[PDB]
């Protein structure tokens, strides 16, 4: 009966308004109209989305902290800043063993013309 | 441009009709094997052995030639059509060139005699 | 049955449902006009002027027209430039994945009837043989004004669809 | 392998330019015995790896000209 | 075993181009290409052997269709330099100015529409207002747009409009406020310098081996103009910079057709002042028509007018093979004349179409949005490189 | 029951009937832009085109390719849609005024953006081609990289409020904005923005010249409206997230000296008027951001995606981590802790 | 390039015009029939002036719609294809569209009624009304289709109706040469295989059990055309069926084996069948029909006495060398 529990249940009702209107607009739906092996990868693809997860998920650990932080007074700021403290060498492990580089094999051959 | 392609090779003038014979013998495999993989890539209507008593016949047309160096050309030419439908390079158009025959049964009156000759005028 | 009835290019409104479908008619035709989504073929010298057609002096957005380089959200294909033997099963195929309220532009004389290239040998003798095209753009730097009038046009043509007459079958 | 050279028998059978299909022994010469050409060869040596899924290197698949060097090759799977 | 190898572009990867072409990505890194070419290909070499040198003219504006005038210029200068003629002056400060305000326009296209490629639009619309502006300027001279029916064999068609040397300088004044405009956003523009610094690297030797030419070379660090090395038609007669780049990457090849613009309408600053007076066709009626004033008063005239028409002009034996500086790169031609009045053979080299050759000695290891980058900076237009 | 289902509606003549003029205007804008004329063949002014846009691509079939599940194709479109329309709630407009108050509004705000991701992520499996689907995990990789800035400034933002609800934020904004004492948390949030979208300082992902004339599976029909009008609904709602918790977001000035002069009680003109100027400030705000972000989307090439990943996690977001050892700390110099 | 169309070169009409085709029989050439085929946008009419364009005979195009006749052009050169719009009703159209034609046929056969046309309308009458004007202009070569199972019976009005119509084009201009085809089979048929290949019920009655043999209609194009221009044709029922006799259980499972998936099945009976399909007719988009209901108890009733696919020296196909082909983008 609020109007905030209607709306999530009245746009999905607007999308079958303008999901079924062109299954009742259209016409001519379906006409006639090597992938042998491979798949190519760096680790700077996969790494991103797995790293994210401690870095979304810290976030969330940071949260029930900015709502309480008048109770913790000039103490909690000491704990959760002991908590950030740990979690940034964490961050810049990766920075230093270059985690996110996906370098190329392009290289100008350094090795110069040593002859005879 | 250091590197070539996946089938390509450097082309090299075989100095006996034998080593000619074995290069073909090697390439009539080349084509026999990769067969089935034709039917696949240009999606043809018709089956797998029309495909190699066709591939059959055309080194059958160019059995009986004499020279080494006539038969060089005749076989980079045919190691370059290789090439080419090993990969997407030709398209499923241009793949079914070689089959006019199969597709259409000709029609009606296809001209035998004198006859059926004139009175058309040979066609 | 009549015996005589009046040729769908000769008929007027005379029923309320038929001004009612004329109007609907005119609304679907309009929208149709209006926005107007062609897929960027252009190839060869005739694809710069279809880019002049893009350019400030010319402009398309206020006519509608923009480029979406993919041919399933397009409307109608510009064939721009030569039409060579090579291409011409991709012109075939492109012409393939386009939705059915489709038109297709011949943009160029190379694109009509061979054009320069009429007695080559890798060469399509216009795109006829391939789409089957209802509005020729002539020229052979055809002319920006020259292709927005062939645009307007295939517009009038639009306005003349009669989709929606034709449920009634005038 | 037992009975492998029954399915080669099998194989061998569905061509053509066999003036008997009796006439496949364990020991058929390609070119003599059962008459056939230098196409015929890689024919049915290709007919075979096909039978069986396996590939085949080069030299192997030139050198075989008998039905009994098929089944001596055989063996390599 | 191999990459899940792609297909380019069919219709509308790079603007201006029917770019097929094969890669082969094992990290989304190159490490093979494979252009093919050929989906232009009209064949036009084996019909240039059946027309007239009178008529074969516009097979090569067709040519390279953003920088016509180099290829009208280029066989001009071709059949002058095999027919044993000369242009008169006016007519070669003419040629020259026309073909640097096609170098203006194509790099003016070139630039902009690579940065289009890349993803900057403002200058694909800034660039194009300019060319229309440009299209004005090819109207007033000879034909339509685009398409000059312009430089013959004989030296030129005709002459101006009794006005189009002063309304190009009312043009020339506003067009270094409307070019240091589009520079001030792609020039310094960490976006762009960070995709455009390293990209491509360019070594002199291997761009020698590669048969490469124009801006690229140039930006490699070796100094190599035709402009000015083997000069003709006036550059010598007329004072002009040439800029040349320092490392081999994308972003000398950017700069140094940033800066073509600004030695370009330097050309037209000394080329409206000093334009000369005189005959601006060749001065007799052998190799060109006579004016159609005179040719209805004169019986002379008219055979001239007809044979020139019918038969055309007979050409002595030999062969030739001129290369100018094309803003795209070194274009050259290769004619053989029979003695006939068709030539016997004529090769055209078109510029990129080296540089398409040289795309998987460059392209090795980049990645693919860095494999668009590259395609515009050696400008795959496409109407070059097949024929 | 009856002052609710108009109540609802209104919101929806608001921003679903704008958003296509949204839509419109880029368009004119990026005409000015370039120097050239926006449309001007179609309405009187040239206005009202999206509607002949939308009618159109009604109009068009549903031609489906075979490599593609024909129901993942109907549920991606739409729960991307409804993502960037059911983030409609808790927009303040003026005081307390959103669809449904309630004191968690950040939390929703900010997991409908989370769910955002969800439907692109879903949307390139259908059509298994390796190209299709190697372009999804290159967008989805970016689109959760700066989703991880987007949502970790707002817990600074909320270190002056510690409150999770959003109308509680502008009156807590009412002595002084965020944006003009914290201003390069701005510029990174601006770029954030920009990147969360589909943008194209950012988008390279939508690259028809990389792919197989791949955009992202070029689907069309009245599935291309979904997705289509779900990234513009994306922009002007991430605009109106810049618009409340940075920005000014619906407060012009004080304003009761101006309203003591004009009325001498309180009457439904003057709940009006202020209702009016509480929401046109809010629309300044707004309208002058969705022109900013053309305006940066005009002048500016797109990227690599080695640009993208080292643009995140190099050199925005340890500068990020910057701000969370600073403004603790400059919380905790002075007293100055906010308390609910 | 040659004329596999034509017997020879020369050939005067049987009303007296003389036709010589120059050149060699290509696409740029000229055959000289003037021919037309009404309702040509259909689905064997598409295949039918593709291969009668094909040699260059000059194909006169009635159409009824402005959208669907335009993928015609691309099979005629200049001049080949030729595109004019009528309708049924306004006689003066037919009289037109007819007037240099050296020959004429009519596949015009709707499987349901419209509210503007019936089976009377648009079999047995609108059929009355073209060939009328074709005895008043002495036009060669008339052939007019009908359907199998064409009886003067009543159980399938559609099939009461066509009969009727063959007696008419039987009656006025007698020497009017009558076929009729089995089912037709091809790439996007109208209702025999795309409504196989999807379905999301698949339900009708007898038990699937109706006999019939399917023809592919590119063979039924061919044997048209080699029809249309010889002599030994003229006024003689033609029955066109398929090398072998089917049943639907038979069919439907040579689909499904190749599509690797169940096609439902729920096969209900008469009753309830009927009005579900009666409320479809006021829907715009065209849906299997109520009269569509009464041919699934009725079969391939044969004629002995009519003239078959060797007749003109023609072998059709047999659709289980097809089913992989057709019904191939749906695996
Ligand atoms: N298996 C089968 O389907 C069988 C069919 N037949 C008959 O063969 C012929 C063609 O077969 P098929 O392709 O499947 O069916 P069609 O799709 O061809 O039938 C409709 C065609 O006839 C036109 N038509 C129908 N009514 C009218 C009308 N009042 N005015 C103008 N045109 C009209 C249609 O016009 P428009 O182009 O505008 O739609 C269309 O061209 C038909 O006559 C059919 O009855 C015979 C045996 C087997
Ligand atoms: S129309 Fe003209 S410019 Fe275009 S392809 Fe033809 S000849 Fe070339």
């Amino acid at each position: 009966m609020n109007t905030f529990i209607i709306f999530i249940i009245l746009i999905p009702i607007v999308g079958f308004a303008l999901l079924a209107v062109n299954i009742l607009l259209a016409v001519y739906k379906p006409y006639n109209e090597f992938n042998q092996t491979r798949l190519a990868f760096n680790a700077a693809f996969i790494l991103v989305a797995i790293l994210f997860l401690p870095f979304d998920l810290e976030i969330s650990t940071l949260l029930p902290y900015v709502m309480s932080i008048y109770l913790v007074s000039n103490y909690g700021f000491t704990i959760v800043l002991l908590f950030l403290l740990i979690l940034i060498i964490g961050f810049v492990y990766e920075i230093n063993t270059n985690a996110l580089k996906i370098n190329k094999h392009n290289k100008p051959n350094t090795d110069s013309l040593i002859y005879k | 441009a250091i590197i070539a392609t996946a089938f390509a090779e450097t082309v090299k003038f075989s100095g006996s009709k034998q080593e000619l014979q074995k290069r073909t013998l090697a390439l009539y495999r080349q084509f026999l094997r990769g067969a089935p993989t034709f039917a696949d890539l240009y999606e043809v209507q018709f089956s797998i052995p029309t495909i190699r008593t066709k591939i059959r016949q055309e080194f059958e047309r160019h059995r009986f030639v004499d020279d080494l160096s006539i038969q060089n050309v005749l076989y980079a030419k045919g190691h370059m059509e290789y090439q080419e439908c090993i990969n997407f390079w030709k398209q499923q158009a241009q793949f079914l060139k070689y089959f006019p025959e199969e597709d259409d049964i000709q029609g009606r009156h296809q001209p035998s005699n004198f006859v059926d000759k004139f009175l058309k005028n040979r066609a | 049955m009549p015996t005589d009835f009046p040729l769908p290019s000769q008929q007027k409104p005379n029923s309320a449902v038929d001004y009612t479908l004329t109007t609907l008619d005119a609304v679907a035709n309009w929208a149709r006009q209006g926005s107007f989504w062609p897929v960027t073929f252009g190839l060869a010298c005739c694809a710069v002027e279809m880019m002049h057609v893009s350019a400030p002096r010319y402009d398309q957005d206020r006519l509608g027209i923009i480029f979406r380089a993919s041919p399933r959200q397009s409307d109608i294909m510009i064939v721009a430039g030569t039409l060579t033997n090579k291409m011409a099963p991709v012109l075939r195929q492109v012409y393939d994945q386009m939705p059915e309220p489709r038109w297709v532009i011949s943009m160029g004389s190379c694109a009509n009837g061979g054009g320069y290239y009429h007695f080559s040998y890798s060469v399509v003798r216009g795109c006829d043989r391939i789409v089957p095209v209802d509005v020729y753009v002539p020229g052979c730097p055809p002319t920006s004004e020259a292709l927005m009038y062939g645009v307007f046009q295939l517009q009038r043509k639009m306005r003349n669809t009669k989709i929606t007459r034709m449920w009634y079958r005038k | 392998r037992p009975d492998a050279e029954k399915r080669i028998a099998a194989v061998l059978e569905s061509f053509d330019k066999i003036s008997n299909p009796a006439a496949i022994t364990p020991t058929a010469s390609f070119a003599k015995d059962l008459n056939l050409d230098s196409l015929d060869t890689v024919e049915v040596v290709v007919a075979i790896e096909e039978e069986f899924g396996i590939e085949i290197p080069d030299k192997e698949a030139d050198e075989i000209k008998s039905v009994n060097q098929a089944v001596e090759y055989i063996l390599a799977q | 075993i191999r990459a899940f190898t792609i297909n380019f572009g069919p219709q509308h990867p790079a603007a201006h181009g029917v770019l097929r072409l094969i890669l082969e990505l094992s990290g989304e890194e190159i490490i093979r290409s494979d252009p093919h070419v050929g989906l232009l290909h009209r064949g036009t070499e084996k019909l240039i052997e059946y027309k007239t040198y009178m008529q074969a003219l516009p097979y090569f504006d067709r040519l390279d269709y953003v920088s016509m005038m180099t290829n009208e210029q280029v066989f001009s200068l071709a059949v002058e330099k095999l027919l044993n003629v000369e242009v008169p002056l006016r007519g070669k400060y003419i040629r020259t100015m026309f073909g640097e305000i096609t170098r203006v326009l194509n790099h003016l296209m070139s630039v902009c529409s690579h940065a289009m490629d890349v993803g900057a639009l403002t200058p694909f619309l800034w660039g194009f207002e300019e060319r229309e502006k440009l299209m004005e300027f090819y109207e007033r001279v000879s034909g339509a747009r685009l398409h000059a029916a312009y430089v013959r064999p004989g030296g030129v068609s005709q002459d101006l409009p009794a006005g189009l040397l002063d309304d190009i300088y009312m043009w020339a004044t506003q067009f270094g406020d409307r070019l240091d405009e589009i520079e001030e956003l792609l020039t310094d523009n960490r976006i762009w310098k960070l995709r455009t610094v390293n990209i491509g690297t360019v070594t002199a030797q291997d761009a020698l081996n590669l048969g490469l030419s124009g801006p690229m070379l140039r930006g490699s660090g070796i100094p190599f103009d035709i402009r000015k090395n083997a000069p003709y038609d006036a550059y010598d007669k007329v004072d002009f910079d040439v800029p040349v780049g320092m490392n081999g990457d994308c972003y000398d090849r950017y700069l140094i057709r940033m800066a073509e613009f600004r030695q370009s309408l330097r050309i037209i600053e000394q080329c409206c002042n000093d334009m000369p007076a005189g005959a601006v066709k060749v001065e007799d009626f052998k190799i060109n028509s006579p004016p159609r004033n005179l040719m209805k008063e004169d019986m002379e005239a008219l055979i001239h007018h007809f044979l020139l028409y019918t038969k055309g002009y007979s050409v002595p034996p030999g062969e030739t093979y001129t290369a100018i500086e094309a803003p795209k790169g070194e274009m050259g031609v290769y004619v053989v004349s029979d003695g006939s009045e068709r030539p016997y053979k004529c090769k055209i080299r078109a510029p990129g179409f080296a540089h398409l050759g040289a795309f998987d000695h460059i392209a090795r290891g980049h990645f693919l949005p860095d494999a668009v980058a590259i395609i515009g900076t050696m400008d795959l237009v496409f109407g070059e490189v097949d024929r | 029951m009856i002052i609710n289902i108009v109540e609802i509606l209104i919101f929806l003549v608001c921003v679903l009937f704008s958003v296509a003029y949204l839509t419109v205007a880029e368009r004119k804008t990026l005409a000015y832009m370039q120097r050239r004329l926006g449309p001007n063949f179609v309405g009187y002014y040239g206005l009202l085109q999206a509607f002949a846009d939308a009618v159109k691509l009604l109009l068009k079939e549903i031609v489906l390719p075979k490599e593609s599940n024909y129901i993942i194709l109907v549920i991606s479109p739409l729960i991307t849609l409804i993502t960037a329309l059911i983030g409609w709630v808790v927009i303040p407009l003026g005081p307390g005024i959103t669809l449904g108050e309630l004191n968690l509004g950040i939390l929703f705000s900010l997991a409908i953006g989370s769910l955002g991701v969800f439907g692109s992520l879903l949307s390139g499996w259908s059509s298994n081609s390796k190209y299709s689907l190697l372009g999804s995990i290159r967008s989805t990789a970016q689109l959760i990289s700066y989703e991880l800035i987007l949502t970790s400034i707002f817990i600074i933002i909320i270190m002056f409020v510690s409150s999770l609800n959003i109308t509680t934020i502008i009156e807590t904004q009412r002595v002084v904005w965020y944006c003009i004492p914290l201003l390069p948390l701005l510029l990174i949030f601006f770029i954030a923005s920009v990147a969360e979208t589909a943008r194209p300082p950012f988008d390279l992902t939508e690259s028809e010249s990389e792919l197989v004339a791949g955009y992202f599976t070029e689907y069309s029909g009245s599935p291309f409206v979904f997705f289509f009008l779900a990234e513009y609904s994306n922009i002007i709602l991430i605009s109106a997230f810049n618009g409340y918790l940075l920005l000014g977001g619906y407060l012009s000035f004080n304003y009761s000296y101006l309203f003591n002069i004009l009325f001498n009680d309180y009457s439904y003109v003057s709940f009006l008027f202020e209702g009016l100027i509480n929401s046109s400030a809010y629309a300044i705000k707004l309208v002058f951001l969705m022109f900013s972000f053309i305006w940066v989307r005009a002048a500016f090439p797109r990227f690599t995606y080695d640009n993208l990943i080292n643009f995140c996690w190099i050199i925005l977001l340890p500068l990020l981590f910057g701000i969370f050892l600073i403004i603790p700390s400059t919380l905790y110099i002075f007293d100055s802790f906010p308390t609910l | 390039n040659s004329f596999e169309n034509l017997a020879q070169d020369v050939n005067i009409t049987r009303s007296g015009k003389t036709l010589i085709a120059k050149g060699t029989g290509g696409r740029s050439s000229r055959t000289g029939y003037t021919a037309t085929v009404f309702g040509a946008n259909g689905f064997l009419g598409s295949y039918l002036t593709a291969k009668l364009a094909k040699h260059g005979t000059t194909v006169v195009v009635p159409y009824r719609e402005e959208m669907a006749k335009r993928h015609l052009k691309v099979t005629g050169d200049l001049g080949v294809v030729n595109f004019l719009e009528m309708d049924l009703r306004n006689l003066e159209s037919i009289d037109e569209a007819v007037r240099h034609s050296d020959i004429v046929v009519n596949l015009i056969g709707r499987e349901y009624e419209t509210k503007n046309f019936n089976y009377y309308d648009v079999h047995v009458e609108g059929a009355r009304r073209i060939a009328e004007a074709v005895k008043k202009h002495n036009i060669a070569r008339y052939i007019h289709v009908s359907a199998f199972n064409a009886e003067i019976d009543s159980p399938s009005e559609f099939n009461h109706t066509k009969g009727l119509g063959e007696q008419v084009t039987k009656d006025i201009v007698p020497w009017a040469t009558i076929v009729r085809p089995a089912p037709m089979f091809g790439r996007e048929d109208k209702w025999f295989l795309d409504r196989m290949a999807r379905s999301p019920c698949l339900v009708s009655a007898n038990k699937f059990q109706e006999t019939s043999n399917p023809v592919h209609v590119i063979d039924v194009a061919a044997a048209l055309e080699r029809i249309c221009f010889d002599d030994s044709t003229v006024a003689q029922t033609f029955e066109l069926y398929g090398p072998q006799k089917f049943t639907q259980k038979q069919i439907i499972d040579m689909v499904s084996e190749t599509l690797r998936k169940e096609v439902r099945h729920i096969e209900l009976p008469k009753a309830l069948y009927q009005a579900y399909t009666k409320a479809t007719q006021a829907i715009w988009w065209p849906t299997y029909s109520p009269d569509q209901v009464e041919r699934q108890f009725l079969s391939q009733k044969i004629d002995p006495s009519a003239k078959t696919f060797n007749d003109l020296d023609l072998t059709p196909m047999e659709l289980p060398d097809l089913m992989f082909k057709l019904i191939r983008p749906y695996r």
